[PDB]
């Protein structure tokens, strides 16, 4: 229907052309009968009947008149939704200027008319005067003359100039303004001024001015002579229950402003003296900026309530505005909300669902069946026979959702796993049953959580819930590619406790046949569960070219390990199963299952081993108890050591030996120490055991211990937990950060006295607020980063492009931190790999380097290779599959369409609230920084060097002396300028010193040109470089912090997106968490998309635009194929935030934030938004151009461009 | 869906192409190619594709057809 | 609770909110943003349309459902309707091209 | 230096002088010699006599 939204200035014509009339009354509706007045604000005759094709007087009433005025009221006869649609105007007595052309700042008039702001209020409240014609008269236009002053040269000219007050002064000023006059004027003083900030001013005035003349608004239209009035059913007036009325604000400032405007009216035909004329015309433009914007002018008027009353403005920003709780979120139909179980016998794609609960929610397709079958004639009949509950009711829901997918979702909901399809069975009760190898994804446990349901209607959505949106589907995690449906819990600890290994246990030493006779020596008490015996495996392996070989053969394994085998499917090696299996190992299987069997094979392997682990946790019996908290005898004996030992320091103290900061510090480190070896201690008795075996000799054994087994299984658990159940709790800190001298040296099972519960209490309440209030910090900056990001879709296959990024495993010491084959998983490489010291090609371009070729790669020993990179794609809009590589939820190549950007956001914004010289190898040394490197070639040690043992070239042997979180992020992503950041080298020269200006020094830099640049330094500076020495372009001068702008300038893209990078997935790393590099590579080419247009060349672009990079890109290639000249840039990185709100596109910016400035700077400019984006088009109701409406969306560019 | 979105490559497409058969077999009087076994129509469609039956190019050679009668 | 037709807003044209209302679930921006990330556009196109607020949009797909045709002819939704019809009301000229 | 009307309102009012019961007689005799200037000026017109003639013809009839 419609392809663009435009913005802009309303001219009087246009607001009486939306208006069906002139409101002139402030009038509502009658006192008794409760109709509307006329020429009021809810006039029948100007906004349409109140019923249906009725008017007032009750003489036309019915359809046959449709159409017709009745001559004695003037009521159409229509429809009554006419009164959401027609608007009103109110011709004002004096013009008004409008608030967000005069507040917001800049302000557009102010600087249209390049005088200041405050003389613009002083005119309008009616306090000077404004020259506007000066004729044959010293005077200029703009100069402010006083009361006293307007008399005096009144006096002494007379009618020669004009001389004006208000609203309308400010409208002859900007009516007559020359506008291609005025840009020529200031292209001419452009050129010819010599002050860079005077170029700033006089070029946002240009852009202005050049922006009103291309738009075609006139700048005469910010002041308003005609006030638009919206309909009265979206400022309704409606009865509630005992007569009560119910009114919106809008009512009440519309009856301000026609009061007083009639009052300025009466005032203006009754003779008034002139202060009275002002003060209503004070009066007339307060009523009118309270009206478009309350709180802005200054006191915001309140109601009878005495609150503030809520205006237009309010009504269309904020997080409670339309935008955000009406646009981009809504409340639906056919959804449900209930409790959620545990259903340990459903499948993966079955979710329990209450019979009531889909009755209700799949009611019309119950009514179309009993309509089709025949067992009802009508609908009435369908209604009563399902309130009335039949059996062949049942039988038809029963039928309806046979296979009709129903979506789950928990809120929060912080990745696109929190919303996933499931089949619905009916089950007799009132609580949803959700399987539980999802709970991980949706972060649900069975404590009271809720979630709700909602049932997609045509064949489209359906099978988008069957295709992409079924939990089969998604058991990958996108962030990082691992699975997301592992075992926890009790499925770990019965995994655990059946693979266990016992010495001495029944049956042991027997023979069995294979896994079917080891579950008949079970069943029959034969031999146990950990008995130790020799079993006939048969073992298939599939290889990575897809050969199939078995072989069978006799392995030493316990019963329950062939039991466990009798349910992995064939393709795998028995070593996954011949140990004892936690959390992690059960990880490794589905990992293997899934890489070489597939997705069928994996979810049916994730059920039997789900079935089997809650079985044989059953089974098991494990239990907590009051014995199982074993206390090292040590730790009684440690204490008391402890204890004198304190008292001996601090009798030592006493004798003035050392101070009470030393004292303190030694005190906590013994204290560490103390508290350090009572863990070990209680670890060591814990974990072990002493058994009988069948010889007789006393045998060390692992311990059966249920906290020990629920620990060292990983179901629920950790070091930590145990050290305080049954050791030491240790060092608790004082709210303010301070560590308490003395700690607590009593665990869980003897019990703490008072004031070591209140020391506990100290650091409890701060971690629950902590995490309070860092979820909600989480929450905002998932959403920048949405928004940042939403536009970055696959739109392309190849891109065409050569550039890459280099990538080399990640080295901060002497250790390595990432594989090469970690980072280079799923990625297309850009050059061809060649073997190190050979020129053969192991590996060609365009290919993805799957967990074969990574193999390839980590044996033939790659050091650095380089690889596509989302950055570096020279796409138009969007990013390409190739650059982008292998989706991780999906385990292919990305396919044409995917929101890869939304998918990054959430991936970053996910575990937010998780968060908060001698070489030791042997090899080579090499100089660049340190580099040792082993006889392999890789470089596994990367080492500052400090301005040796060993030249370079020169080998090293080992043991050789050569000689918080969240926020980082926030901060890293915002590209926030460091409060002492590192002064970097902007230019290639030699340094030298200069005049020690008072206050800060200067230093002096000569280029190879014999340029002199002069540097500003503070004094309180470590200067590190010294004169006559030449410095290569981005050296450090001085120590600290880089700033990203400062990299980006100096150093080139991939620096700074490296910098980036590193710093989010160290913070991220530090936590234990695990994301791919390519959403933040996604995020930094979102921070990377406009430009300062440096050299004009003559495309259009003045110099210091900040332009945006894609449109360049475009006009030089148009550029090149005329042979004409083309223009050069600077790159500049924007926050996450600015970046936002600089896109092109001002209905995502308005419904982002920042609403007034957006929407004021777009409709001065003249924007038009083409909605390309998804924000838009979600905003609009049309299909989002991304995954199955991204073709949709590409036949309209097919029909655009024809 | 696994066989499915094998034989078209792209979900999205098999999305699309299995929505436009199964409102033939719905809204139309077009019959499953592959026995119903009391399955809806967007399963119906989903198998047959898996088949290889029913493609995009398919159903745009049908839809020519039956232009042109 | 559970809701497959009730009652709507006054203004908004939208299902109520509550259990004591007998409204629906909120589809906030998040689950926006996970129906993109999965790229179920016809869903999300439901979810706002004609659940919501397209008043001729739901009408129909009620009678399509009644009828067995499982199709929505979407519309614009109300709240842009009304967010247009305040835009104009603070003298900004807001408009649809074809 | 302010930004509610009212204070400047109150700013305006208050650089009059207030005036006296002799201030009160000499405006209202200067608006009663107003007043008696203008019914002279429409007096001297050949049209305005007749019709308080007939008025008070009209007026006298009951
Ligand atoms: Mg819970
Ligand atoms: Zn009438
Ligand atoms: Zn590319």
């Amino acid at each position: 229907e419609f392809d663009a939204i435009k913005i802009g200035l309303a001219s009087p014509d246009m607001i009486r052309s939306w208006s069906f009339g002139e409101v002139k009354k402030p009038e509502t509706i009658n006192y008794r009968t409760f109709k509307p007045e006329r020429d009021g604000l809810f006039c029948a005759r100007i906004f349409g009947p109140v019923k249906d094709y009725e008017c007032l007087c009750g003489k036309y009433k019915r359809l046959k008149h449709r159409g017709v005025i009745c001559e004695k009221c003037g009521v159409e006869v229509t429809q009554t939704k006419v009164r959401r649609d027609r608007m009103g105007h109110i011709e004002l007595a004096s013009p008004v200027a409008h608030i967000w052309f005069l507040k917001s700042l800049p302000s557009r008039i102010g600087l249209l008319m390049d005088m200041p702001l405050r003389d613009i209020e002083r005119v309008l409240y009616f306090e000077m005067y404004v020259v506007t014609e000066p004729g044959m008269t010293d005077l200029e236009r703009g100069q402010m003359l006083t009361e006293e002053e307007y008399l005096d040269r009144l006096e002494e000219w007379g009618d020669e100039f004009t001389a004006k007050m208000g609203a309308e002064a400010i409208k002859d000023l900007l009516a007559s303004m020359d506008l291609p006059a005025e840009a020529e004027q200031m292209r001419e003083e452009l050129d010819t001024t010599n002050s860079e900030t005077k170029r700033k001013k006089l070029t946002k005035r240009l852009k202005l001015v050049e922006a009103f003349v291309a738009s075609g608004n006139k700048p005469e239209w910010m002041i308003l002579t005609v006030l638009p009035v919206l309909p009265p059913d979206l400022r309704p007036l409606v009865p509630l229950d005992g007569g009560r009325f119910a009114t919106s604000d809008l009512n009440d400032l519309y009856r301000r402003v026609i009061n007083r405007n009639n009052r300025l009216k009466r005032l203006l035909e009754l003779a008034a003296p002139d202060i009275i004329v002002r003060n209503e015309k004070r009066m007339l433009q307060e009523s009118v900026d309270a009206l478009l914007d309350n709180g802005r002018r200054g006191r915001a008027i309140t109601g009878s309530n005495k609150r503030p009353l809520k205006s237009l403005a309010d009504m269309i920003k904020g997080k409670q505005g339309r935008f955000r709780q009406n646009l981009l979120g809504k409340r639906v139909d056919y959804s449900g909300r209930s409790v959620i179980t545990v259903g340990p016998y459903l499948r993966l794609h079955q979710c329990g669902l209450p019979k009531k609960m889909a009755l209700e929610l799949f009611k019309p397709f119950i009514y179309s069946k009993l309509e089709t079958r025949g067992l009802a004639t009508t609908i009435k009949a369908a209604k009563k026979m399902v309130e009335r509950e039949e059996a062949v009711v049942w039988d038809i829901l029963d039928e309806v959702i046979r296979e009709h997918p129903v979506l789950l979702n928990r809120a929060p909901t912080l990745h696109r796993l929190g919303i996933q399809a499931f089949e619905p069975v009916l089950i007799e009760g009132k609580a949803i049953q959700l399987h539980p190898l999802v709970c991980a994804a949706y972060n649900a446990d069975f404590d009271g959580d809720q979630m709700a349901v909602h049932v997609p209607l045509t064949l489209e959505a359906q099978l988008e819930a069957r295709t992409l949106m079924m939990s089969t589907n998604n058991i990958l995690s996108p962030a990082s590619g691992d699975p997301i449906i592992v075992p926890s819990q009790d499925v770990v600890l019965g995994l655990y406790y059946m693979t266990r290994e016992k010495i001495n246990a029944k049956g042991e030493g027997m023979y069995l046949t294979g896994p079917a006779e080891a579950e008949k020596a079970y069943r029959t008490k034969t031999a146990e569960l950990h008995a130790r015996v020799k079993v006939r495996i048969t073992e298939t392996i599939k290889h990575e070219n897809g050969k199939l070989t078995t072989e069978t053969k006799m392995i030493d394994t316990t019963v329950g390990r062939a039991m466990l085998w009798q349910i992995v499917p064939k393709g795998l090696p028995y070593s996954l199963v011949n140990q004892k299996l936690g959390k992690k190992q059960i990880s490794n299987l589905l990992n293997e299952a899934y890489r070489k069997l597939g997705l069928k094979d994996t979810v049916i392997f994730a059920d039997q081993i789900m079935y089997t682990g809650f079985a044989y946790a059953a089974l098991s019996g494990v239990s907590v108890g009051i014995d199982d908290m074993v206390v090292p005898a040590a730790k009684y004996t440690e204490i008391a050591e402890a204890e004198e030992e304190v008292r001996e320091i601090q009798e030592q103290f006493q004798s003035g030996l050392v101070t009470a900061g030393e004292r303190y510090n030694k005190v906590i480190d013994i204290w560490a120490s103390t508290n350090d070896r009572v863990a070990k201690a209680m670890m060591e008795n814990l974990s072990s055991e002493q058994v009988i075996n069948r010889q007789g000799e006393q045998e060390k054994q692992e311990s059966f211990n249920s906290i020990y087994m629920m620990a060292d299984s990983g179901a629920r658990g950790s070091a930590a937990q145990i050290r305080q159940l049954a050791g030491m709790r240790g060092l608790m800190a004082r709210p303010d950060g301070s560590i308490i001298e003395t700690p607590i040296t009593a665990n869980f099972k003897e019990g703490l006295n008072v004031l070591q519960y209140f020391i506990s209490t100290h650091g409890a309440r701060k971690g629950l607020a902590d995490t309070a209030l860092k979820t909600a910090n989480s929450g905002y900056l998932t959403r920048r980063l949405v928004d940042v990001a939403q536009d970055v879709v696959v739109t392309e296959h190849d891109c065409g492009t050569l550039e890459g990024v280099v990538m080399t495993p990640h080295i901060e010491g002497g250790d390595v931190k990432v594989a090469l084959t970690e980072l280079a998983l799923g990625r297309v490489v850009s050059e061809d790999i060649l073997k190190p010291g050979t020129d053969e090609v192991l590996i060609p371009r365009n290919t993805l380097l799957d967990e074969k070729w990574c193999k390839v790669i980590n044996d033939n020993s790659v050091d650095q290779i380089k690889v596509r990179s989302v950055v570096t794609c020279d796409s138009d809009f969007g990013c390409c599959a190739q650059c982008y590589g292998r989706d991780l939820a999906r385990g292919h190549l990305v396919n044409q369409g995917e929101a890869v950007g939304v998918i990054a956001a959430q991936s970053i914004g996910e575990p937010g609230t998780q968060l908060t010289i001698q070489a030791k190898n042997n090899g080579s040394v090499k100089l660049h920084e340190l580099t040792i490197i082993d006889e392999f070639g890789r470089t596994k040690e990367k080492h500052k060097l400090p301005y040796l043992s060993k030249a370079d070239g020169d080998a090293v042997a080992a043991g050789e002396t050569v000689a918080g979180g969240l926020p980082r992020v926030a901060d890293l992503f915002e590209a926030r300028k460091p409060k002492e950041p590192a002064i970097l080298a902007e230019h290639s020269g030699t340094v030298s010193f200069g005049k020690e200006t008072k206050g800060k020094r200067r230093l002096i830099i000569t280029r190879d040109s014999g340029d002199t640049y002069e540097e500003m330094i503070p004094k309180h500076r470590q200067l590190n470089v010294f004169e006559g020495e030449r410095i290569e372009r981005g050296d450090v001068i001085a120590d600290g912090p880089e700033s990203p702008h400062d990299i980006l300038r100096l150093r080139g893209i991939h620096a700074v997106t490296t910098y980036i990078a590193n710093e989010v997935q160290e913070v991220y790393r530090l936590q234990g968490v695990k994301i791919n590099d390519k959403h933040i590579e996604t995020i930094v080419r979102q921070m990377l998309r406009k430009c300062t247009i440096t050299f004009a060349g003559d495309s259009e672009f003045l110099p210091g635009e900040t332009v945006e990079y894609s449109q360049v890109k475009i006009a030089n290639r148009k550029l090149v194929e005329e042979g004409k000249e083309p223009a050069r840039f600077e790159r500049e990185l924007l926050g996450i935030t600015k970046a936002s709100l600089a896109t092109e596109s001002f209905i995502s910016a308005a419904s982002f934030q920042e609403t007034t400035r957006v929407l004021t700077e777009a409709a001065v400019s003249g924007k038009r938004d083409d909605l390309r984006g998804l924000k838009e088009n979600v905003i609009v109701g049309r299909l989002i151009p991304a995954g199955t409406g991204f073709a949709y969306h590409q036949d309209r560019q097919a029909k655009r461009a024809q | 869906v696994q066989d499915a979105v094998e034989k078209i490559g792209n979900r999205f497409d098999l999305v699309l192409v299995a929505a436009r058969r199964a409102r033939q077999m719905q809204s139309g009087g077009k019959d499953a190619l592959v026995p119903e076994e009391n399955d809806k129509p967007t399963v119906i469609a989903l198998r047959e594709i898996e088949e290889g039956l029913i493609t995009k190019d398919v159903l745009d050679a049908r839809e020519r057809q039956e232009q042109q009668e | 609770h559970a809701r497959s037709t009730g009652s709507y807003s006054l203004v908004t044209q939208q299902p109520l909110g509550g259990k004591a209302q007998f409204g629906g679930q909120r589809f906030g921006e998040m689950e926006v943003w996970a129906l993109e990330a999965y790229g179920a556009a016809y869903t999300l196109q439901e979810m706002l349309t004609v659940k919501s607020d397209d008043v001729n949009g739901r009408t129909k797909m009620y009678k399509n459902i009644v009828d067995g045709n499982h199709a929505m002819e979407p519309g614009m939704p109300e709240s842009f309707n009304v967010l247009l019809k305040e835009i104009r009301s603070l003298g900004i000229n807001i408009e649809l091209e074809d | 230096r302010t930004t509610d009307p009212v204070r400047m309102y109150m700013r305006e009012m208050g650089t009059v002088e207030l005036l006296t019961r002799e201030g009160e007689i000499d405006i209202a005799k200067r608006i009663e010699d107003g007043i008696n200037q203008v019914q002279s000026a429409i007096a001297e017109y050949p049209g305005t006599i007749p019709y308080i003639l007939e008025q008070f013809d009209r007026v006298q009839a009951e």
